[PDB]
């Protein structure tokens, strides 16, 4: 029981603790900005470094 | 042209113009339906009542009839595949079939919506007019031949969506008698409006930047010529600056994901679905899935296929990030509208993965 | 955009087609007439030599430090909630310094950068020295990635979430095998490309191709099953 | 959506090149392999990367000290004379 | 200093970033959006100058109209904030604590939690 | 399959019969009939109107009454003047749609997209390798809509 | 099992013949820079007349031979009997 | 899409128009001359006047589409016949009105 | 019609009968069927289908 | 508890040892012996007219 | 029945067992094979004519197609 | 700065600087049009600020936390690697004496040109080629006006 | 459905040449003149240029 | 896509993937139509939260249709939802994407769990009342009922009729590149 | 056809469990059983799709007329074994079977245990015979042995008759 289902249940319960239920305007703006900037950085990393 | 103007340059747009004119005349006539002066030499059989609640069933039926007439006109259409109106419109068999399918789906959804409206009149004439106007221009997106026309049509569609969202009733008839001397501050409509407006602004800025950058690259924003030039670059190696191409592709993909509300940018769509009527949610899903999602898929498959060597990595990374971030969120919803939005997001992510596979 | 294209190279087809090869030596060989500065500056080919284990370890460590810095900048520091008094003292120091922003940034990002550099160096050494002699690429990559990521998760995040770290490592190794190890959507040659040799005559090639296409007639299931009508 | 017109209301400098490239593209069944020359000409006309590279090379050569004095030119004869040729209107005489 | 194209691109990207950097005020967001639209128009003009394309220069009027529509929509939205009982500073509409605000403090509007 | 005689009162029926379900033809494909004027202007298209367009307009006007009645059936709490005005506007829209259809038919006839009393000198020979509908249409009303099966 | 089934192929090793010539012919294209360097060294040696004895293309020839045999030797070594990797590792 | 000959031919220069009637007449004349020649290969130099008319009237893309259609038609005509095609289609429809049992206990492959 | 799966081994495959060289990673479906999928998995692969079925029945009987 | 949790690994090791021993004497091995060439047991193999 | 009278295979199979296969070969395989052997048929006819004159095309000897 | 009035003043200054930059690039027509549009928008924004932020007391927000936490390293990383300039060069790269394209003149073309206004490209774009775009813009403006009326209601 | 089947068969027959030309256009840089593709490149560029 | 004696044979249809995407989108939209159809036949104010799924416990037709639609949304066999996922998996395998197959399978499993989580809140202690009342009695839209019946028929047994839709989609996608 | 028929039985079982079980805890048990059955079905469907795409034919004779590569055969065997073992059930994917037999109605549990496991075994046997595999069956043998050992060892602690019968 603990190894097969409780692992996924605990992972969900723990990752949900780091997510806000109701979206904030600042949260959404920061998320969009971070998405764009980090996607550009990661894509450039593969092109030049990775 | 300067000398002669061929009929085929606007023959397709002629039925659209007729439909727009009819819709505008009807809507304008509905705006003065209550102003009926009675002369001193005329008799009123019954006392006139100025409190009128006209069911939008009439507008729905009129829009459905107009869509059926447009479908009939498309059924009798014949000609040769070429570019129309100074290469700003693409008239292909595939585009015509896509327009026909979109129109059929819109007609079925409109019939269902009218049937639901006959049950309870919870929607006003303005929402029906906004839906009709959105349906008037929605089919035109399939005929786009250049990114400028596509951007203009998408901006128009976004404006129509915002207008439809503004047409939502703020107050409803309820038996809640305890709240008669107290104020309940509901911020759902304001939140939906703010989120839609900010997302639309950001997406429009990204799409405009992408178009401006693409024009400088090749000198044209058309569909076929851009792909030809991009494939030629892979064979002539004239422009080896892969950084600029990667940036343009990233901008286009980010703009498309933001407009479609693709993960990991999903809290915006989650909040959007949480504060709208059921019919409005149905209409928004039908518009986004049938038009926006299929357009993005065709852009990644048929329009920008020459750059698919670059879109693959971005698409894979986005899909992996969405699968990793949305799984944890997908198990904590406590609203039916949130559940519907999450189902739509999951379907969009699955379709994105399917398109990534298809591009191979 | 190609991943590990230097390793993913068909040497025979590249030589037949004549395309320049990344496996060719990129070094400098000055003659016996150059100046001392020219001779000294010619030593830069060492940084272009991939066989130097020191160079490989340094490059991997730099990549790991960059990855750690990027993670801290994008999700790391913003997630952390430092004490208010510490922030006030940092602001007071920033006011009283000429380049205090650099000092604060260094004091913040140093642990993440050091951990990233160390982890990258360790992973590079393990991959280059421990997993280069296995047979099954997928199995070897899965085992190595799972071990490294589970060890990191037990040490970097928390001992409790070891299973999640092992699963993440397995997934990362699978992705590496799919893309960083296999030329999926990164092909450098056309599908079905074959290079002919033996100085075979055109007639012999035509006869062999006809014989093969006769076998290609066996590819159709209805042809094999004999369920075709006469037309 | 190729305008092909100039900012002065005329024709864009790459209009004839674009016409030839379009003709080549619509002509060959495999213009991707066949339209190399026309594609290169159109790309050079649109993005003058070749001109920029030539300018960079000229600047690198000017960073050397090979050239000291270029031959002057007299428009009355429409001819170039060497810098040592002591003609009128020269900076040094 | 920097080349014009690089300066314009860097300015567009920095303006997009700064749109999120400042505090969450609707009026400030509208002003930043107007500034970004003006920067986009300037970039389009510079590109049309670089490439000598009529369609590139034609964007300014369309860009101006789109910016005007966006500004009008934003003004209308900001006007609606009065009736929605929501402060212009959006950070005051969320109960989540933040270190950026010097004076954020929200308490339940009651007198005594424990009565006797 | 035979075609309704051109310039008659039933020329619009030819727009209801097509050889294939293709919405548009290729850029280099010859039209089913000879082309009168590919470079057609608006004035030329207007001059191209005939009894087929008149009959199409008449059919649209006749059918427009039932559609207008169906539309008016969904109106409630409206004045008789308002209902009459809305019905008249709907009928006018139907007539305009019929006129547009007639103009499109005239343009197609001038371009040779549909039958216009013209036949090419040398017929295009097409072999129906895949023919799964000849027998199906041969024993139903589906043949009357398929031009040459 | 797989081991009890009849063998469907017989290579040069299975035919007992030396495929060294075929291996060299197949691996020559992989080493072209070394061959070009050896050709240049040979041309330079033939250009000079009675040069110093400490001037030979032997080093270039060794480099070319190492490049050629670096791929040919191991590959055939994989096809030899008794060269199976083992049970587990 | 980038290598789509039809998509490449569909595009045209700004303000470029195609005289369909003249193009079709010239193509009909040239194709009639070519069919009178009656050769498997399309030797356009066998009717210099007709080939010149086709080149002058029909654009590059129109000529390419016409040539591809003519080549496909010639291959199909050399391939099958009307009666054979009709009989094969009837037999295929009759078979599709039934079921295809597996080819158990075969004697080949 | 029998299809195939693209192989990931970046290995050169040498065929001397046609005197050709192909990559394991880059091989068509027919090439995979003729070189990679041409392995034998039957005791008496030289027999016909019915002959091998009868042989299997006879071997079980034996 | 340690023995129970490690039992699958011990079982795998014992099975591998037994397979090695069988390979030493050429006995039946833990292999998919496809000796029927795919023909199912007592599967009716008849052709249709 | 009618919904399954267009192909010799069941609808479920045809929808599921035809994954990106040529629909012409799936529905009417004979014409597809004949078209794929278009130039092959001409080469076979030429070889047969040459052998009728006593010239055996050994390169075209394997080209003996039944269907 | 968090003060809305100061932000508006800075926006006006930035718009003026952008107009100056456009004039430097010899694009004075678009500079003037943008200047007029921005002045009207700024007047509307000042009216709104007097309407909604008459007091002017901005929220008590501190930039140090967000700047040091994520903004500074993110900006450094973004500016470090982002470079979309392929072949653009500075004006001082080569001596101007080696350039002669600005000296050539098309006398016959000038004699064949009757244009006296710089709005010819604008007319040819927004009236001949992009007429569909202009119609779409008009329809969008009408729809936006209707939407604004509905929002006010 | 029957009409669409016929039309799809015709469309696939038309698209048959499209795939061949794209694969010829999809030949790797420098692989057009390769011996395994030289015959196809010569036929498509020299023989199949008769417009 | 092989070449034999300069004559090539193509056994693959390049337009299948576009038809597959179109069919998947169409199936999702059809499922959403029935999912929202039941909402349209009831008082749309009575279904607020995720635990507000027991409101579907009503007249047996509504409950059965809701259960079938919920099953179809997760893509369980043999509804229309399973057809889309199965065809996507088949197309991915035909394209040789093992990583994509694994990711799609993980996502489908997570989606099935999320969709089935709602089935737990379906049970109600008694028959509910989510139907609007007209003329003092509950009003049931016969046209909406007929549409829902047609959708449920096309979803429960529509898998057998997938041949015609697949053919139509393939024909549509055939001219996409042609 | 075999795969489609094997997948159809899940819907009737879920319908029976959701509507006929008398236990209140049977809701979560039915959900878990449906989830495990769907996971096994997904694995089997992935394997079947791989097999079908590898050889575009639908006959076991045609499958025998083709040979799968080493990796293909290994993956197919592993996926078929995983699906059939999730539907067997096998350790440690037996929580669904345990909860079902604990909570399901007597008639359904009698039918679920009696028939579904046999159908899954028959499908696995039919698929396995049609595919020749050169891999070692040690993994599957060890999995079966460990599952048998685990199921037998837990019998002494089972006081519920239904639970003990399920373990047996």
């Amino acid at each position: 029981e603990y190894l097969t289902k409780k692992t996924i249940d605990s992972f969900i319960f723990n990752n949900n603790r780091f997510n806000f239920i109701n979206l904030v305007e600042s949260k959404y703006f920061l998320q969009i900005l971070t998405l764009i900037l980090y996607l550009f950085f990661i894509t450039i990393f593969i092109l030049f470094y990775i | 042209m300067l000398l002669r103007l061929l009929v085929s340059e606007y023959i397709f747009f002629l039925p659209v113009f007729t439909n727009l004119f009819i819709y505008w005349h009807i809507f304008f006539k509905n705006n003065i339906n209550l102003v009926n002066k009675k002369n001193n030499w005329d008799k009123s059989i019954s006392v006139k009542n100025i409190i009128i609640k006209q069911n939008p069933s009439f507008i729905i039926r009129l829009n459905l009839l107009l869509n059926s007439l447009m479908v009939l006109y498309l059924i009798t259409f014949n000609g040769y595949s070429s570019t129309f109106w100074w290469s700003h419109f693409k008239l292909n068999n595939y585009s015509l079939y896509m327009y026909l399918l979109v129109i059929i789906f819109n007609n079925y959804f409109l019939y269902i919506t009218e049937k639901h409206i006959k049950i309870l009149n919870n929607y006003s004439i303005d929402y029906f007019f906004s839906i009709i106007n959105i349906t008037l221009f929605i089919p035109m997106i399939f005929l786009s031949n250049t990114l400028f026309t596509f951007f203009f049509l998408i901006e128009l569609v976004s404006c129509a969506i915002f207008y439809k969202f503004i047409v939502s009733k703020i107050s409803f008839k309820n038996s809640n008698y305890k709240d008669n001397y107290f104020s309940i501050f509901s911020k759902n409509y304001l939140n939906v409006l703010f989120y839609q407006y900010w997302s639309s602004f950001f997406s429009s800025v990204m799409i405009g930047f992408c178009i401006i950058y693409l024009f400088s690259l090749t000198g044209s924003t058309e569909w076929s010529i851009i792909n030809f030039i991009v494939a030629s670059n892979n064979q002539i190696n004239y422009y080896t600056n892969n950084i600029t191409l990667l940036f343009i592709c990233l901008t286009l993909i980010i703009g498309f994901i933001i407009k479609l509300g693709i993960a990991p940018i999903q809290l915006y769509k989650i909040e959007i679905y949480k504060g709208l009527p059921f019919l409005s949610i149905f209409f928004y899903t039908t518009f986004y899935f049938l038009i926006f999602f299929l357009f993005f898929s065709l852009l990644f498959i048929y329009y920008l296929s020459a750059l698919n060597n670059f879109f693959w990595i971005i698409l894979l990374i986005i899909s992996i990030i969405g699968i990793f971030y949305i799984i944890s969120i997908i198990f904590d919803i406590n609203l039916f509208k949130a559940f519907l939005a999450y189902s739509t997001i999951i379907n969009s992510i699955s379709f994105i993965l399917l398109i990534i596979a298809i591009i191979f | 955009m190609e991943l590990n294209s230097s390793a993913k190279e068909d040497s025979h087809y590249v030589g037949v087609l004549g395309y320049p090869s990344q496996h060719d030596p990129h070094t400098l060989h000055p003659k016996k007439h150059d100046s001392t500065f020219t001779k000294v500056y010619a030593c830069r080919d060492m940084l272009w030599d991939h066989h130097w284990e020191v160079r490989n370890t340094l490059y991997a460590g730099f990549k790991g430090a960059l990855l750690g810095v990027a993670y801290a900048s994008g999700f790391g520091l913003i997630s952390k909630t430092v004490p208010s008094i510490v922030l006030k003292k940092m602001f007071r120091f920033v006011r009283n310094n000429n380049f205090g922003h650099i000092r604060i940034m260094q004091d913040l990002l140093t642990p993440y950068a050091l951990t990233g550099f160390g982890l990258g160096s360790v992973y590079y050494l393990y991959q280059h020295n421990v997993w280069e002699n296995r047979s099954n690429k997928w199995l070897a990559e899965v085992l190595s990635n799972a071990l490294f990521f589970q060890v990191a998760t037990a040490v970097c995040v928390n001992p409790g979430f070891h299973i999640y770290g092992m699963v993440g490592g397995i997934l990362f190794g699978t992705l590496k095998y799919a893309f960083y190890n296999s030329s999926f959507f990164q092909e450098k040659e056309s599908i079905g490309s074959y290079t002919t040799f033996g100085d075979l005559s055109e007639e012999e090639r035509k006869k062999q191709e006809y014989k093969d296409y006769i076998q290609f007639l066996g590819n159709y299931h209805k042809v094999r099953n004999g369920q075709l009508v006469d037309l | 959506s190729y305008s092909g017109y100039s900012l002065n209301g005329g024709v864009h400098p790459c209009l004839p090149f674009y016409e030839r490239m379009l003709q080549c593209a619509k002509s060959e069944a495999l213009p991707i392999k066949m339209c190399t020359a026309q594609t290169e000409d159109y790309l050079e006309c649109h993005h003058r990367k070749k001109q920029y590279a030539l300018n960079y090379a000229i600047k690198k050569e000017l960073n050397n000290i090979r050239i000291v004095a270029l031959p002057r030119y007299d428009e009355e004869n429409d001819t170039f004379v060497p810098f040592s040729q002591a003609t009128a209107d020269h900076i040094f005489q | 200093m920097l080349t014009w194209i690089s300066f314009w691109s860097l300015i567009f990207w920095l303006i997009l970033i700064i749109l999120v950097l400042k505090p969450k005020n609707f009026i400030s967001i509208l002003f930043m959006s107007e500034l970004t639209w003006l920067a986009l128009y300037c970039l389009s003009l510079l590109f049309g100058a670089i490439y000598c394309d009529i369609t590139l220069l034609s964007i300014s009027f369309f860009i101006l109209g789109v910016a005007g529509l966006e500004f009008s929509f934003g003004i209308l939205i900001a006007i609606l904030y009065k009736n929605l009982n929501e402060s212009l500073n959006t950070d005051l509409n969320n109960n989540n604590n933040n270190q950026n605000i010097f004076d954020k403090n929200f308490k339940t509007p009651l007198e005594k939690i424990n009565w006797q | 399959s035979q075609t309704f005689a051109h310039d008659s009162f039933l020329g619009g029926l030819n727009l209801f019969k097509r050889r294939d379900p293709r919405f548009v033809l290729d850029q280099g494909e010859r039209p089913p009939y000879p082309i009168i004027n590919s470079n057609s202007s608006f004035v030329d298209v207007l001059s191209n109107f005939n009894k087929a367009d008149f009959g199409l307009v008449l059919f649209s006007a006749a059918i427009g009454f039932p559609l207008s009645r169906w539309v008016l059936k969904g109106l409630t709490f409206s004045s008789l003047n308002y209902r009459r005005g809305l019905f008249s506007s709907v009928y006018g829209g139907v007539i305009l749609w019929g006129l547009v259809l007639g103009f499109n038919n005239s343009y197609y006839r001038l371009n040779g997209f549909v039958d216009n009393g013209l036949v090419w000198k040398r017929k295009e020979r097409k072999l129906n390798k895949y023919d799964f509908t000849s027998e199906f249409e041969d024993n139903s009303f589906f043949k009357k809509l398929r031009i040459r099966d | 099992s797989s081991g009890d089934l009849p063998s469907a192929t017989l290579s040069m090793i299975q035919q007992g013949q030396d495929p060294k010539e075929l291996v060299l012919q197949h691996c020559k294209p992989n080493c072209l820079h070394w061959e070009q360097k050896l050709k240049r060294c040979e041309a330079k040696l033939r250009e000079l007349v009675n040069a110093d004895p400490e001037m030979s293309c032997m080093y270039p020839l060794r480099d070319w031979v190492t490049c050629v045999e670096a791929c040919v030797q191991p590959q055939i070594i994989s096809q030899l009997v008794g060269a199976q990797k083992g049970r587990i590792w | 899409m980038e290598f789509s000959n039809a998509l490449l031919s569909q595009t045209k220069l700004p303000g470029q128009q195609y005289d369909y009637k003249r193009c079709f007449q010239a193509s009909n004349t040239h194709f009639e001359c070519l069919d009178s020649i009656r050769d498997a290969y399309d030797n356009h130099h066998k009717c210099p006047q007709t080939y010149q008319a086709w080149q002058s009237s029909c654009d590059v893309g129109i000529r390419r589409y016409q040539m591809d259609n003519r080549e496909q038609q010639k291959k199909d005509q050399l391939l099958y016949s009307k009666e054979q095609l009709k009989n094969y289609n009837a037999a295929k429809n009759k078979e599709a009105y039934g079921i295809t049992a597996p080819k158990n206990l075969s004697f080949a492959f | 019609a029998f299809g195939g799966f693209r192989q990931t081994d970046n290995s050169l495959i040498i065929d001397d009968r046609r005197k050709i060289i192909l990559n394991t990673r880059s091989l068509n479906d027919f090439q995979q069927k003729i070189y990679l999928r041409n392995f034998f998995t039957n005791y008496r692969p030289d027999l016909s289908s019915y002959d091998y079925f009868a042989f299997k029945e006879k071997l079980r009987i034996g | 508890n340690v023995l129970f949790f490690c039992t699958p690994l011990f079982l795998y090791l014992i099975l591998q040892v037994e397979e090695l021993n069988s390979e030493k004497r050429g006995g039946t091995s833990n292999k998919f012996y496809h000796n029927n060439a795919g023909f199912f047991h007592f599967q009716i193999y008849d052709n249709k007219q | 029945g009618v919904w399954s009278n267009i192909h010799p295979t069941d609808k479920v199979t045809l929808s599921f067992a035809n994954i990106g296969r040529p629909f012409r070969l799936i529905y009417r395989p004979e014409i597809f094979l004949r078209d794929q052997q278009a130039k092959f048929i001409q080469l076979e006819k030429e070889h047969i004519e040459k052998s009728k004159k006593g010239e055996f095309v050994e390169t075209t000897s394997p080209l003996v197609l039944w269907n | 700065n968090n003060n809305l009035y100061y932000i508006l003043l800075y926006i006006f200054l930035e718009i003026v600087f952008f107009g100056l930059f456009l004039c430097l690039y010899q694009l004075e027509l678009f500079t003037g049009f943008l200047w007029v549009a921005e002045f009207a928008i700024v007047f509307i924004a000042v009216v709104l600020l007097f309407y909604l932020n008459i007091d002017g007391l901005h929220l008590k927000y501190n930039h140090n936390i967000n700047n040091v936490l994520y903004y500074t390293p993110s900006l450094v990383l973004f500016l470090i690697f982002f470079n979309i300039d392929y072949f653009s060069e500075l004006e001082l790269f080569l001596p101007l004496e080696l350039s002669f394209i600005d000296i050539y003149d098309d006398y016959y073309e000038g004699f064949n040109n009757s244009i006296m206004n710089d709005f010819t490209p604008l007319t040819l774009s927004y009236y001949s080629i992009n007429s569909a775009e202009f119609i779409i813009i008009g329809l969008l403006l009408l729809l936006g006006s209707v939407a604004c009326v509905n929002l006010y209601k | 459905r029957r009409m669409a089947l016929e039309q799809l068969c015709y469309n696939e027959e038309k698209l048959e040449r499209y795939q061949i030309r794209a694969k010829l256009q999809s030949l790797k840089i420098g692989e057009e003149l390769s011996d395994a593709y030289r015959e196809s490149f010569f036929e498509h560029a020299v023989q199949k240029n008769n417009i | 896509m092989s070449i034999f004696s300069n004559i090539w044979i193509n056994n693959d249809l390049n337009s299948y993937g576009l038809s597959i995407l179109l069919l998947n989108i169409i199936n999702y939209l059809i499922v959403f139509m029935l999912i929202l159809s039941v909402i349209l036949l009831t008082n749309l104010s009575k279904f607020k939260s995720l635990n507000q799924f027991k409101e579907f416990n009503s007249y047996n037709f509504i409950l059965y249709s809701l259960i079938f639609s919920l099953l179809s949304m997760a893509g369980i066999p043999p509804l229309l939802g399973f057809t889309g996922k199965f065809l996507a998996i088949l197309y991915s395998s035909f394209k040789s994407q093992y990583l994509l197959i694994l990711f799609m399978t993980i996502l489908n499993i997570f989606g099935m769990y999320f969709y089935i989580q709602n089935l737990r809140f379906v049970v109600k202690k008694n028959k509910s009342s989510i139907l609007n009342y007209k003329n003092y009695y509950v009003n049931i839209n016969y046209s909406i009922t007929l549409n829902i019946i047609l959708l449920n028929f096309f979803n429960f047994f529509g898998i057998l009729f997938l041949s015609d839709l697949i053919i139509i989609l393939n024909y549509i996608s055939s001219y996409i590149y042609i | 056809l075999f795969f489609m028929c094997y997948e159809l039985l899940l819907i009737p079982s879920f319908l029976i469990v959701y509507f006929v079980s008398p236990s209140r805890r049977a809701i979560q048990a039915s959900l878990y059983f449906v989830i495990w059955t769907q996971l096994g079905s997904l694995l089997v469907l992935i394997a079947i799709s791989y097999i079908i795409s590898i050889t575009n034919t639908y006959e076991f004779n045609d499958l025998k007329y083709f040979n799968f590569t080493n990796s293909e055969s290994t993956i197919i065997i592993f996926l078929i074994f995983l699906g059939f073992g999730f539907k067997a059930p096998i350790w440690p994917f037996h929580y669904w079977l345990t909860k079902t037999h604990v909570e399901a109605p007597s008639g359904f549990s009698i039918y679920l245990s009696g028939f579904l496991v046999k159908t899954a075994l028959y499908g696995f046997y039919k698929f396995n015979t049609s595919i020749f595999i050169d891999i070692d069956s040690s993994i599957f043998i060890a999995i079966c042995i460990m599952g048998v050992v685990d199921s037998s060892l837990k019998m002494w602690g089972q006081t519920d008759l239904k639970k003990l019968v399920a373990y047996g």
